[PDB]
């Protein structure tokens, strides 16, 4: 039994090209609880990542938050990559400023 | 304060 | 209203890797206020909570030489299992437990909870009688006529109302003004052109506490149940939740749609609207 | 009574010789072994509480130094020397350190007594 | 020196009622149990009490808890020419290795 991880990449204050933010992704729902989560900026991988201490819930599943400061821009792409042993091969998900 | 657990 | 003291505790193998890693996390009311980490050096209970401080240099020790223990108990577990269900001593495996109680305004124990799973699905847990014991499996038989044995329920009926509803209460009055902290929900709605004739109205809730929240559009009356997009709720990562419910409308339409948020924290519902 | 088999009951020990007690445990519902010592005078002290095998702790006292180790998951060991005094020793199990075995209390045996020469 | 008792010794007519004094100093014990020591053999439980109640009650015992001062006291209703021996005050609290002993009281109880 090992559920399949959700993500969400989003900001923690509404975006604004120049303007710094914080860039998270949120990935829930997964077992077993190691994972390898990475941010990426425009393909390369962004080394300045904290990750929340991992936590479970209620049903078992785990659930942790990285992020990394970062300031939007008009071109630049962000994404988070996955990593985890209940998924075929690493999920993508990017940053979509209207989400 | 966290119960001690035994075992299963 | 009613609160609880709950621990959520994992044990988690890794072959070659060293020992097991061991974590035990503490939750007044649902938050965060103290964690064991076995991998952090100098493994010990930390606060987690600015008003966990108040808690002498005694609290502390006592607490960490316990979950040492604890931990030695569940590196047994782990190996245990392995043999119950006849798995080879290479894999990675995990035991979690959820361990506290919940007593209401009355101060009456309303539940107590001591439930243990492996591998991410349930093994055995403590009946609502505090009494009997349920077996998940063929296995979980095996703890379940241990534990009746030993009699480990009624070691766990002491805990429950002893310790626990005990300590519930001390968190509780060191915690009473940080943890009934309420932000409302700042709120507002996006435009966003879909293909062709239509367009994407989206309602944004931010910078609220608790998580606890509820999204809905309305077409004159009547609510979207059917064709709306939302989002979980999600951290913004500095204490504050957000969420956002969007709805595909007719091109200058927008009017006939409102967005409304019902949060605890709110003197009375808000009601949204595209404003252009 | 009988999750525990303490021996010897009695025993003689030369001033200048270490003495080494060992206490099976027969029931292994309750893995938390204890040593505790009752002096001449009545007191009766908490020495050790070992729980896994590769266990050893040494703890030293008035009357007596001490070596306690856990051998096996049935097997508590302790080797008492340099002991000046007389005292008796008792060894426990329990499910969990804050609990008795099958009971909320811890349960004492007759222990073995220990006369300096 | 976390718990101790008193009086060392105490005597007492048949038929008669004994009392033992007890105290602590660390607030957070929450077990107390009494044991009850005849010179040849180990400590055997007597009567306990959780620090949630402040009256036990078995036969001729009775545990008088004061979790305010830090006091109890065991009443031996009723003496008897067997009740004699010694009587050790224990003491520990949720998760500690440790039971802590008092320093013992020994009761004879004279026809
Ligand atoms: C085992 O433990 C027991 C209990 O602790 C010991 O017995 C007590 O020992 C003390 C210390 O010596 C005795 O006090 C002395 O009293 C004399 C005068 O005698 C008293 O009686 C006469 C009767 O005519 C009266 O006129 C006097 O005024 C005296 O009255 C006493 O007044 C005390 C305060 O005014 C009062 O003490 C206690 O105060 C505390 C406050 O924190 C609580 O209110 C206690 O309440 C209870 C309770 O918890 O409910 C009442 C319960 O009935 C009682 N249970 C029992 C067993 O009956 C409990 C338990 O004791 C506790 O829960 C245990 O933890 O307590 C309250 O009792 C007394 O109650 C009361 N006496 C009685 C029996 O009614 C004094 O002259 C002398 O004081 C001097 O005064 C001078 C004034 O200027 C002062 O300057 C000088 O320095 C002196 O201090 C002294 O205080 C006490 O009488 C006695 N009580 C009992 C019940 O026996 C044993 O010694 C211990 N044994 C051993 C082997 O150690
Ligand atoms: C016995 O006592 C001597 C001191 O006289 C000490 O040096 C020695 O280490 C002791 N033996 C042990 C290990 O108990």
């Amino acid at each position: 039994i090992q559920k399949t991880p959700q993500i969400q990449v989003y900001s923690r204050h509404p975006p604004e090209n120049g303007k710094p933010n914080i860039l998270n992704c949120y990935v829930t729902q997964f077992h077993p609880p190691h994972i390898e989560i990475q941010m990426l900026k425009n393909g390369k991988k962004i080394p300045k990542v904290e990750m929340s201490d991992m936590s479970f819930s209620k049903d078992w599943s785990f659930y942790i938050l990285a992020h990394t400061e970062f300031t939007p821009t008009e071109t630049d792409t962000y994404a988070c990559r996955v990593k985890h042993d209940s998924m075929a091969e690493p999920k993508t998900v990017y940053w979509d400023r209207d989400m | 304060k966290v119960i001690t657990f035994i075992d299963l | 209203g009613p609160h609880s003291l709950r621990y959520f505790v994992t044990a988690v193998s890794r072959p070659g890797l060293g020992e097991p890693r061991y974590m035990e996390v503490g939750y007044v009311d649902d938050t965060e206020f103290v964690r064991f980490d076995s991998d952090a050096e100098n493994p010990r209970y930390e606060p987690r909570a600015r008003w966990m401080e108040q808690e002498g240099p005694e609290y502390w020790e006592r607490e960490t030489q316990k979950a040492k223990g604890n931990e030695q108990s569940f590196r047994v577990d782990l190996r245990t299992l392995l043999g119950y269900y006849n798995q080879s001593k290479g894999g990675s495996h995990t035991i979690q437990v959820i361990s506290g109680c919940e007593v209401g305004s009355d101060g009456r124990l309303l539940r107590g909870y001591q439930q243990y799973a492996y591998d991410g699905c349930d093994y055995i847990a403590l009946n609502e009688d505090l009494k009997t014991w349920t077996a998940a499996d063929m296995a979980a038989l095996i703890t379940k006529h241990k534990w009746e044995q030993a009699g480990e329920a009624e070691r766990l009926r002491a805990y429950l109302e002893g310790t626990c509803v005990e300590w519930l209460r001390r968190y509780l009055k060191n915690g009473n003004a940080t943890l009934l902290r309420t932000d409302s929900p700042k709120a507002h709605v996006t435009h966003h052109s879909r293909p062709e004739d239509k367009v994407t109205l989206r309602c944004w809730a931010l910078g609220f506490y608790p998580a606890d929240i509820t999204l809905t559009w309305q077409l004159n009356g009547e609510e979207l149940i059917q064709d709306m997009e939302l989002v979980e709720t999600r951290p913004a990562g500095d204490g504050t939740f957000q969420k956002w419910a969007s709805v595909v409308v007719p091109l200058g339409k927008e009017q006939y749609y409102t967005c409304h948020v019902y949060h605890q924290g709110l003197p009375e519902p808000l009601t949204l609207r595209w404003e252009p | 009574v009988t999750l525990l088999e303490q021996n010897p009951r009695w025993r003689l020990v030369p001033r200048g010789q270490a003495v080494n007690l060992r206490c099976i445990l027969k029931n292994s519902q309750y893995p938390w072994m204890s040593w505790y010592q009752q002096d001449l005078q009545k007191q009766l002290q908490w020495l050790f509480t070992l729980r896994s095998p590769g266990d050893k702790e040494v703890k030293s006292l008035p009357g007596a130094d001490y070596l306690a180790t856990r051998v096996t998951d049935t097997e508590l060991r302790l080797q008492v020397a340099n002991m000046s005094q007389g005292r008796t020793l008792y060894c426990t199990c329990s499910a969990a350190p804050d609990w008795g075995a099958s009971a909320e209390t811890l349960y004492f045996g007759s222990g073995t007594r220990l006369t300096v020469l | 020196q976390q718990v101790r008792q008193s009086p060392q010794s105490l005597t007492v007519w048949e038929g008669e009622t004994a009392i033992l004094n007890c105290s602590y100093e660390d607030s957070t014990f929450n077990y107390f149990p009494w044991y009850q020591q005849f010179p040849g053999e180990g400590p055997a439980l007597l009567i306990s009490i959780r620090s949630v109640s402040d009256k036990k009650e078995d036969g001729r015992f009775t545990i008088f808890f004061n979790k305010r001062e830090k006091k109890l006291s065991l009443h031996i209703t009723d003496s008897q020419p067997g009740d004699s021996a010694t009587y050790f005050c224990a003491a520990r609290y949720q998760g500690g290795r440790a039971l802590i002993f008092g320093t013992g009281t020994t009761v004879s109880v004279s026809p």
